[PDB]
RNA sequence: GAAAGAAUUAAAUUAAUAUAAUGGUAUAACUGUGCGAUAAUUGUAACACAAACGAGUGAAACAAGUACGUAAGUAUGGCA
RNA sequence: AUAUAUUUUAGUAAUAGAUAAAAAUAUGUACAGUAAAAUUGUAAGGAAAACAAUAAUAACUUUCUC
């Protein structure tokens, strides 16, 4: 290496050169994953999604009707404030961080026909803490997740180190899986109908639960997972079983809207709302 | 002594040889470099013998 | 070599793994490939149309609501105020269930509470 | 007692060649720790981020709109040129070779492959 | 059923192969694909199930859409809009897709891929944008053929060159290739494929091959050299190969002088530029233009100035680049050019 | 100390050749508490399941609409409300 | 009016850089990935910086060979 | 349905993505991307394990549509 000086040279044309296309290296990779010729092809729209159809038909219109506030304008979030130029030291100064927060917050828009809240993604985080001792427990947890979802899990590793809890850094410990589209919908439907009613003293999801912006969550114990039909059908094959966190991500501007949406899909809500 | 010196002798039998340093129990170090006697890139190999930290040969054929 | 627990873990791992479980690649003839493309494109177009229809309908509903609320504001202020309230904790009723594949034995309940 | 009586010498890391100064190929225009100045037109950069002249010319310090928040040192091939050169104009190039008028020399050069 | 009709619609929109067409449109998956030539391979092959009925439904759907588009298309008066409507109507036609994808675009046979047809032309443009155009742009930028000769390019026509007359071999030159002096001894052949809607009868073109890298020792820099200059060339979407057949001796503003790089002068870029003429209104037929042949010089040639003078717009480009070899002296001798200079190996 | 499965050399999936994990799934009919059937794709091999405890018989999901068993069996002749009224004097507590 | 793309703007170098501290680094010098494992190669090195000498530093170019890259090119160990 | 012979499968093992701040090849080259903190939550989980979410779309291109 003669130098480390990185410096992209300017060009003399407005044509956008896709460099990937000019090579002959990865001919299978030039095709989109949606295209049949790609090895990455998967039949996406295999059957009619039921929960999605219901949302489209009944709920979406109802949600819109609920969320109509008359002549509602945009509520701007907390942003980085600029300095008043009352001193020459303000001249190339970085902007003041937001008022309360360190990070900037998004603008809350009025709900119209375009931006009605709806389900975006489900994530099922299972971090088994006994797997600090036994790596095989992580594998079993991942399998369980796969069984539940019908989707490929991704392994969670210990990102941090700590002595009090017997936890190393870079150790496989449980798994996660982001469900999207039809599989996610199915999983939600199963949760509503099969699993959550079989939980004994189940009041619902807390109203104090959630993000500030359109994200709601809750968790299932190891006792609760044995109600899933894939696990239930072979209790001999599943001696151990692991709890899980369930992060539901909506297209909701605020959290009460997201809660309302989830209620539309038969999720009970019990606590005192914020 | 943690890092020892070794003599890499050219495989094209010119007599040309290049010297490099390695860790005491490092794998056998063969490298392809220019031999100026032959005027081409040739293999170099260790002239002397020495003991090596024996790694288990990772099996791609799924055993047992 | 391995314990029974270790074996069972390996089996479980295999269930998830793509090792020696997946078929050959789906190769097509050029005519077949074209037919497939035409199927997919048409479908995509249909889906787009459906989305527009639904979206249009929603827009129309929104416009109607706007028209209503302005009228209400003009006429009866109290009624308008009542209409335009914060519906923060509004919950869909638990009877409005997600429509199943096939219907139940008792289709409709005529009595309640 | 114990005293902190130890320090390295100064690394002579100023600009070694100035604006408007004649340069030759190879000559160091800047010594630095990291790119305080970036290598501009007709100018190279070394392992120690040392800007050096690739051609004979006139050392010029400048800003380029393409790279805002970056100072440049380049070498204009004459004193006439504003060295943040116009983008869409053709590049001022130096041929930098001489024809072998001598017959023998030319013949030797032809022979050499 | 608009796509089965060929009263007003061109013949090129159909598949010319009968067997293929039959395979496409059957009532059951009984027949076997014409693409698979071998019997054993056909036997082995199994198409995906249920594909026929769904395909038929898709065809009907898109055929209906095309028919609806056509209802608008005929009412439209302005030409570009009409063309766009036509494209919309026929782009999803399976037959036209088959035709375009699986037959050559470079040397298109008119019955299969007709570039007179708007849809096919659009397809060809899209194909060009996908790869060949990008590549050309890269070669222009990297080699520095744009700012050094002619500020920018907005690629509209696909330009491909060939050197058929010198050696004998058939090869379209990839942009930024190193060609031997034997290869580029005699003149090249252009193919200017135009994808925009343009007046075929009126629109003329000019073609200029320029060598920016010939050394000028007075200036201690380089100068340009117009190696080959044609003007007032007539193109047609299908009939577009610029050959000594087409252009006359009147069209040649500067007849082909070959690349003869000097020893150690370096690599010399030869970047062909294709311009379209300015089109004048209220004048039927092709509007010619006169070039002052004493004014423009070959040993030094301001391309940009020339363009400004005659009001040209560069639509296409291509580039090769030659350097010294043993046969350049022979080429010079053949052409009657002088012995050729020899420079010092060091750029001192 | 840490129980593990020690990794073999990983198999190189080439770029472009990576294939999506399409797991083997059966279409499974779930009959809920009431006779409402619903089809769902499932990895376990069972074409039909009928459920006992669901949302369709839970009071939380529809507000508007075996020790005990053993005890009932072996105290059946007595028939064990009237019995509650008889044996519930609320003075002593 | 909607969906998708291309992205742009703002912010950021507070993380990260094998290692001190300083300067530099998102156009990334940081991180991931394919190939590779070659340039952690061979002879001449001008000219500069620094500099009492001895040494030290950056390095165009010429020639032999190699690796990656469609190409342009890049690599004579490591952001310094 | 069952017997013999000849084969075939089962060695069941993770990456399925040009992967992108868990850990691992620290020098080349090619392609691509962006970190951190803090905050709001969520089964055991607690100040401290993991996962999720947290700035702005004017203009442009394509697609569907009133
Ligand atoms: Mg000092
Ligand atoms: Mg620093
Ligand atoms: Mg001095
Ligand atoms: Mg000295
Ligand atoms: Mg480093
Ligand atoms: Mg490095």
């Amino acid at each position: 290496p003669k130098s480390a000086c990185s410096l992209v040279k300017p060009v003399h044309h407005l044509v956008k050169i896709d460099k990937s296309k000019l090579s002959p290296r990865f001919p299978e990779l030039k095709y989109d994953k949606s295209d049949i010729r790609s090895p990455g092809f998967k039949p996406k729209d295999t059957h009619a999604d039921r929960l999605n159809d219901h949302y489209l038909n009944t709920l979406q219109s109802d949600l819109l009707l609920i969320n109509y506030s008359h002549n509602a304008a945009v509520v701007k979030g907390l942003k980085q404030r600029a300095w008043s130029g009352d001193s020459p030291y303000h001249l190339n100064r970085p902007p003041k961080n937001p008022r309360g927060s360190k990070a900037q917050l998004p603008d809350i828009h009025p709900i119209k026909w375009s931006n009605i809240p709806g389900l975006e993604s489900v994530v099922i985080n299972c971090f088994v803490r006994e797997a600090r001792e036994n790596q095989l427990l992580a594998i079993t947890a991942a399998l369980q997740l796969q069984q539940i979802t019908g989707c490929k899990p991704h392994p969670i590793f210990s990102k941090n180190d700590v002595p009090t809890w017997k936890l190393r850094k870079g150790h496989q410990m449980g798994a996660k899986v982001e469900l999207k589209g039809k599989e996610m919908s199915q999983f939600l439907s199963t949760l509503t109908e099969i699993v959550l009613p079989r939980i004994r003293e189940y009041k619902g999801i807390s109203n104090q639960s959630g993000n500030r912006f359109g994200g709601i969550s809750f968790g299932l114990t190891a006792e609760d997972i044995k109600f899933f039909p894939e696990i239930d059908a072979n209790q001999d094959s599943w001696p151990k079983t692991f709890g899980m966190h369930i992060n539901i991500n909506t297209s909701a501007q605020l959290d009460y809207q997201a809660r309302t949406l989830l209620s539309g899909f038969q999720f009970p809500f019990f606590g005192e709302e914020k | 002594s943690k890092n020892s010196v070794i003599k890499l002798l050219s495989t094209a039998a010119s007599g040309y040889s290049r010297y490099i340093s390695i860790k005491k129990g490092a794998p056998l170090v063969t490298q392809v470099r220019y031999d100026p006697v032959v005027k081409r890139h040739v293999l170099f190999k260790e002239a002397k013998k020495r003991k090596v930290a024996e790694r288990k040969p990772l099996d791609f054929l799924r055993t047992a | 070599s391995l314990s029974p627990l270790a074996q069972r873990v390996v089996t479980q791992l295999s269930v998830m793994s793509a090792s020696r479980k997946q078929p050959k690649l789906l190769k097509l003839a050029r005519e077949d490939l074209i037919k497939h493309q035409t199927i997919e494109k048409c479908w995509s177009i249909y889906q787009q149309q459906q989305r527009e229809r639904r979206n249009l309908q929603l827009e129309l509903q929104y416009k109607s609501i706007e028209r209503s609320m302005n009228l209400l504001q003009e006429l009866s202020p109290r009624l308008f105020e009542a209409a335009n309230a914060s519906e923060k904790g509004k919950r869909f009723p638990m009877e409005m269930k997600v429509p199943t594949d096939f219907p139940p034995n008792t289709l409709w309940h005529y009595n309640f509470r | 007692s114990r005293t902190s009586m130890k320090d390295s010498a100064g690394r002579r890391l100023g600009p070694k060649k100035y604006e408007g100064q004649d340069v030759s190929t190879g000559e160091i225009i800047m010594r630095q720790r990291g790119t305080k100045f970036y290598p501009g037109e007709n100018v190279g950069i070394g392992k120690d981020h040392s800007i050096f002249a690739l051609e004979p010319g006139v050392v010029r310090y400048y800003l380029d709109p393409f790279h805002p928040k970056r100072k440049f040192i380049g070498v204009a091939l004459r004193r006439d040129l504003k060295l943040p050169s116009p983008h869409f104009e053709p590049t001022v190039r130096r041929f930098g070779r001489f024809e072998l008028t001598n017959k023998r020399a030319a013949y030797k050069e032809e022979n050499s492959i | 059923h608009i796509w089965s009709d060929f009263t007003t619609r061109p013949s090129s929109l159909s598949i010319q192969s009968s067997k293929v067409k039959n395979y496409l449109f059957q009532k059951k998956a009984s027949l076997d694909p014409p693409s698979i030539s071998r019997r054993s391979n056909r036997i082995k092959y199994s198409p995906p199930e249920h594909i026929d009925e769904i395909f038929r439904m898709s065809y009907d759907f898109l055929e209906q859409r095309s028919s609806k588009f056509y209802e608008l298309a005929n009412k439209t008066k302005n030409p570009l809009k009409k063309d766009a409507l036509l494209i919309k109507a026929e782009i999803n036609n399976p037959e036209v897709q088959y035709n375009f994808q699986f037959n050559n675009k470079l040397n298109n046979v008119k019955d299969i891929i007709d570039y007179d047809v708007p849809v096919y032309r659009h397809l060809g443009k899209q194909h060009w944008e996908s790869y060949g155009q990008m590549l050309l742009m890269q070669r222009l930028e990297t080699l520095a053929a744009i700012p050094d000769t002619l500020p920018t390019l907005v690629p509209r026509a696909e330009v491909n060159i060939k050197f058929p007359f010198s050696t004998g071999v058939n090869k379209w030159i990839e942009p930024g290739e190193f060609l031997s002096s034997n290869v580029t001894s005699m003149r090249p052949i252009f193919k200017i494929q135009e994808y925009e809607l343009v007046n075929v009868e009126k629109q003329l073109y000019t073609v200029l091959i320029v060598n920016p890298d010939v050394p000028d020792l007075s200036n201690d820099s380089f100068k340009t050299a117009l190696c080959y200059g044609l003007v007032n060339i007539n193109l047609t979407y299908n009939d577009n190969l610029i050959d000594p057949r087409k252009f006359h001796s009147s069209n040649i503003i500067a007849d082909y002088l070959p690349p003869v790089p000097e020893k150690n002068a370096g690599k010399q870029r030869f970047v062909v530029w294709v311009f379209r003429q300015p089109l004048i209104e209220d004048k039927q037929g092709p509007n010619m233009l006169e070039i002052d042949r004493k004014e423009l010089s070959r040993d030094d040639f301001d391309i940009r100035q020339f363009t400004k003078k005659y009001n040209l717009t560069a639509i296409g480009a291509h580039i090769w680049r030659s350097e010294w070899d043993a046969k350049v002296a022979a080429v010079r001798e053949k052409y009657g050019l002088p012995p050729g200079r020899v420079f010092s190996r060091v750029r001192r | 100390t840490r129980i593990t499965l020690p990794r073999r050399p990983a198999k190189k999936i080439q770029l472009g050749k990576s294939r999506p994990a399409i797991y083997h799934q059966f279409n499974v009919k779930m009959e809920l508490s009431d006779g409402s059937v619903v089809i769902r794709r499932s990895q376990y091999p069972k074409g039909e399941i009928r459920l006992i405890q669901d949302q369709r018989n839970n009071p939380l999901w529809n507000p508007s609409r075996g020790s005990l068993d053993r005890f009932n069996k072996r105290y059946s002749s007595l028939f064990s409300t009237v019995e509650l009224s008889e044996e519930n004097k609320k003075k002593t507590q």
